[PDB]
């Protein structure tokens, strides 16, 4: 597993590979761990498929009620902070996952990395996650600037990514990009996907 | 002897009670035709010290699914907001949204406890839930816990007026526009007037994107204007 | 001085007022013979606004085992969805189907409990339960929780007319054709006419493959018909 | 001004009104010879539409017990699957059969919390518990707790009637089929009529082999037979 | 026979009386324009001895509420701190401050259940909830747990004086100044009679810097008099 | 023990042998570890056999209980969550069971692989299960076509697991089949089965 995330000028990027393992043997080639909890706000999870898989049930459903029920849509801070305490709460038996959660929203772009014990911290600008993350952290931090703007950014995840794939074992078979800009929260396809590495290597 | 108990006649006076406090309630229609389901309520205020752009008297449960209140509107709220989490329940569960029809046996067994359990009284309110399953539905609920599925129908003190009419023009195949007028109409003779857009509140859930989406007052002066023609001509004798 | 307590007369009035909710009940009928046992109920709306084709009055309790109510509709609810879970117990703890007396006998107790606990009232609902063990089997239930065995019976208010009927015309070996006509008749003198093949509910559940089945709206064409026969005749007196 | 109380007499009026539950109770008899017990019950209903080849009116508790029941229907069912349970706990803590002296006293207790812990009434509902320890024995039981060992007994409406034939005719030698014709005859005048074995429900438990068997239907006629003699004749006066 | 019920007029006397509680109040004011909501309380005592300077007729909710009330002055203390609470527990789950409207939803909530629940009794206290979210927000609370937004109105003894007064005075466009010396104007008619600036109290949220501040007795002398102005005026008929 | 399970262009197919063992001690040659939860929707188990099992009956009960309440049959979706919140829930002591849950349903054709801790990975083509998983993912992963038809579809089916039991001690006896077309739910027999690998070597 690995999955990036940045902050532009003009949005939040996130992106994660689809492959799952349980040791060397690779269980799937298409798992999913790019979740959308609101409009302009989603979540890339990184850990254990059943602790993960279970969370992003329960933050999705909290995050609806939420809504639903103010009439207001959460804030990135809110759900942040929400599963902050869930996390904690559970430190002594801890769900085994690397959460990823940030969007747009009415106190601006934002991406949270939030670890088993509900350690949350605020990014800024860039963020990797997962088996790959520290191959993934090379390209972010060598080709990332402030003034990225989304659309390039995405290039600059799929490249990250790309390169993770090559040296942790435990990564690859394809990579899901989301751009959540503000007219739109979108999901590029691996068309598109297969398009953007294809100005790489493969 | 307790609380909500038998009579000689084997009724439950609380419950025959808690009924009379929804007559009392402000009046609530709904119609079902192919297209989908409309909801539409008795929004007008009494003061124009209240925020009437405020007050909301259709709820959405979830994306599929809103529901219209009548009787103690302070149970309603506890109701609606009940139903609301038993909505999220079924996602978190089986990761699907809650059929209508579900949802509605699942609020009415829960209104049905408060009916014979000594330490707790009856809520005094009847619902009205309209969705959109695989086809459009509305249920109306009764403080007994009771449901029943209608094609047309009205909760409240306007309840027999719009009843009667319905009875008499709703049609199976009514278009969209056509079923929502009739309702417009059905309030009109209700409070026994033309209606003002700026009273009244309209939601629905269409079958072709399963969404619960509100008519904004601009999109409602057409079909106002439309209704109040038909309600002065109905309003002859 | 409590609730549900004892009267000179060594009777419970709860449970006798309770009664009196389930006479004023629509009326349902089960008749049981060697191919099987059907249960059908007077579907009847007093409104062309409520959706008649979903109204349910026949349940399906387990694949062998279906049940018709008749009294506090909310109550009755509850109930049946005991039943439901009754037999998926016996299910997940003897890998086994429950027989249709061994549920009976289970909601039976379940309802006898709230017939003598102070903080809560009987079930203002009786029960007409059938399937088929290694034989057809019919019983009915009681607000007080009081099991009975018929071959034919009835339950609602309804009642009397069918049993009266019954008790010259029923015979142990109609076929199924005609015990299911007898029964159609049955209601048909209970509503004082002519039965409406669209607005009544029939189920069964047949020895040979041991599953309850709902009569479709056109294989009951014809049975109503042949039955609306001998109900017109009848209605001569 | 509770449930369960004293009245000034020193008496329980709910439990005295659960007595007269068990007097409109159909009729159960026991008899006590050396040669074993027998328990036999009013098996008689009141429409061909009851499924009376099934009714069961004599239970078998445990192998060497069975108990016959009077008053609240629905009440005894609890009270005899209460002794049930009782009987085996016994087993799984002693790996021995409970005696029919030990088992009355538990239900009898169970039966006496249900006389004096408020938010509960009193079971409507008299036992008759017959079985073999080393020696045979019957026990009734009352509404109230009260326990009592009878030679020979009645319980039900029919009580008085066979109480006072017994107390006439019962003989401390008699032989088991001369006791149970005894009371074969006790029932008929109770009845007021001669019986038919058809209807009437014969359970015992002889002391060679302490296992309750209930006489079948065919083993029946004989004894009915031989004692519709002796009531005919007695049916002068 | 049980507490809080319905009458067969369909209402809850409980909660009635309980507002019978609220009338007898001391009158509490709320006025809401585009730069902010004010909250003035007539604080005014009846003995010399009283420490004046100390009462405190407008509570602080959180940075940016506050809120006023009326009826049972003990019932009030519970009612805030739980409100106090209510806005907390929203920071340490959210990390957010809680809008108005959710809280006075949530307090709202808190009341109805004292409405329902048979072993206690409703709150003889009414709320007037004022902040500001987004835009200034004025919420008025019932007994009986009821919501309603307001553009401006008041609770306690004084109401209808006030409230019949902005019926006439009120509008959507007065600046905060003129809000607010509206508002003293109204309780001038109500107290019937011109203000003393030591015995009313002030509090506020101004849109800009979204806090509670209370207006100080100095920064009160311009406001009283300017308002004890127009108030001899308006005393003349 | 090895299950496989494929989604073809025309329905689902999933098998399973008939060994349970304890060490090396053969217990069962003719283990069930295929189960019905639904009209078409199966089940395979791998796994504590003690566990399998009363996992089994829960998750029929519940299937069927969810129908009879809502006079809807339930979704795999639906049933795939049930389960996987089930484990999850029990993560730490949790059933030592792999299960396999497919089948046809409104949403289309599909199967889930679910571990203990609850981790779901939605199968959208191959699938193995147990011991000999990793054989035969060997021959699976080499025939198969998203084309494959049901019909051929269990013959590969019984050539993977064919191919397990030769390298997998603890796999063997006999294998068990079942095709969900959609006109039918079908259970191949001994016979048929006998008669489907008696193309290959026995
Ligand atoms: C589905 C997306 C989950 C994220 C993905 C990224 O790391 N995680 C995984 O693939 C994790 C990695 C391990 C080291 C915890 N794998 C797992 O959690 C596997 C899941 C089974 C369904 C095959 N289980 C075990 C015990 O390892
Ligand atoms: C019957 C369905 C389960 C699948 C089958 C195939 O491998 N599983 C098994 O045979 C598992 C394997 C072990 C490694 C957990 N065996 C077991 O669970 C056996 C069960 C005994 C009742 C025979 N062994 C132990 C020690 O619990």
């Amino acid at each position: 597993t690995t999955t990036v995330g940045l902050v532009c000028k003009d949005g939040v990027v996130m992106a994660t590979e689809k492959r799952a393992t349980m040791g060397n043997f690779i269980a799937s080639k298409a798992a999913k761990k790019i979740y959308q909890i609101a409009d302009r706000m989603a979540m890339t999870t990184a850990g254990s498929v059943g602790d993960a898989q279970f969370l992003a049930r329960i933050i999705k459903i909290e995050a609806n009620l939420y809504e639903i029920r103010r009439e207001r849509k959460p804030t990135v801070r809110a759900i942040a902070t929400l599963t902050s305490n869930l996390l904690n709460s559970y430190r002594y038996f801890p769900y085994l996952v690397q959460l990823l959660i940030g969007g747009i929203d009415s106190e601006g772009k934002s991406i949270y990395s939030i670890d088993p014990i509900g350690g949350a911290i605020e990014e800024k600008d860039i963020v990797a996650t997962g088996s790959g993350s520290l191959t993934a952290y090379g390209v972010l931090e060598d080709r990332f600037t402030p003034e990225i703007g989304v659309d390039e950014a995405v290039e600059l995840a799929v490249r990250a990514i790309y390169s993770a794939m090559k040296r942790d074992s435990a990564s690859g078979d394809g990579i899901d990009v989301v751009k959540i800009t503000e007219d739109e929260f979108y999901q590029y396809s691996p068309e598109e996907v297969e398009q953007i590495l294809a100005k790489f290597r493969k | 002897r307790a609380i909500t108990v038998f009579s000689p006649d084997g009724r439950l006076f609380q419950v025959e009670y808690a009924r009379e406090a929804v007559k009392r309630g402000a009046t609530a229609i709904g119609i079902k035709c192919k297209e989908g389901v409309i909801l539409i309520a008795d929004k007008r205020v009494g003061s124009k010290l209240l925020e009437a752009d405020t007050i909301e008297k259709i709820y959405k449960i979830d994306e599929h699914i809103c529901a219209a209140t009548s009787g103690l509107v302070a149970d309603a709220r506890v109701l609606i907001d009940r139903a609301r989490i038993e909505a999220q329940i079924n996602r978190l569960t089986y990761d699907e949204p809650i059929t209508v029809k579900e949802l509605a046996k699942k609020i009415c067994d829960f209104k049905q406890q408060y009916t014979q359990y000594g330490g707790v009284r009856p809520f005094g309110v009847s619902l009205l839930i309209a969705g959109v399953d695989e086809v459009p539905k509305l249920y109306e609920t009764d403080p007994s816990g009771a449901l029943l599925e209608y094609k047309a129908t009205a909760i409240g003190m306007g309840r027999n007026a719009v009843t009667e009419f319905f009875e008499k023009e709703y049609r199976d195949d009514l278009s969209f526009d056509d079923a929502m007028v009739l309702g417009l109409v059905a309030m009109g003779l209700s409070i026994e007037s033309e209606l003002v857009p700026e009273n009244i509140e309209v939601g629905y859930v269409k079958v072709d994107d399963r969404t619960f989406k509100e008519v904004s007052p601009e999109e409602l002066k057409p079909y106002v204007e439309r209704a109040n023609e038909r309600i002065r001509e109905l309003l002859k004798k």
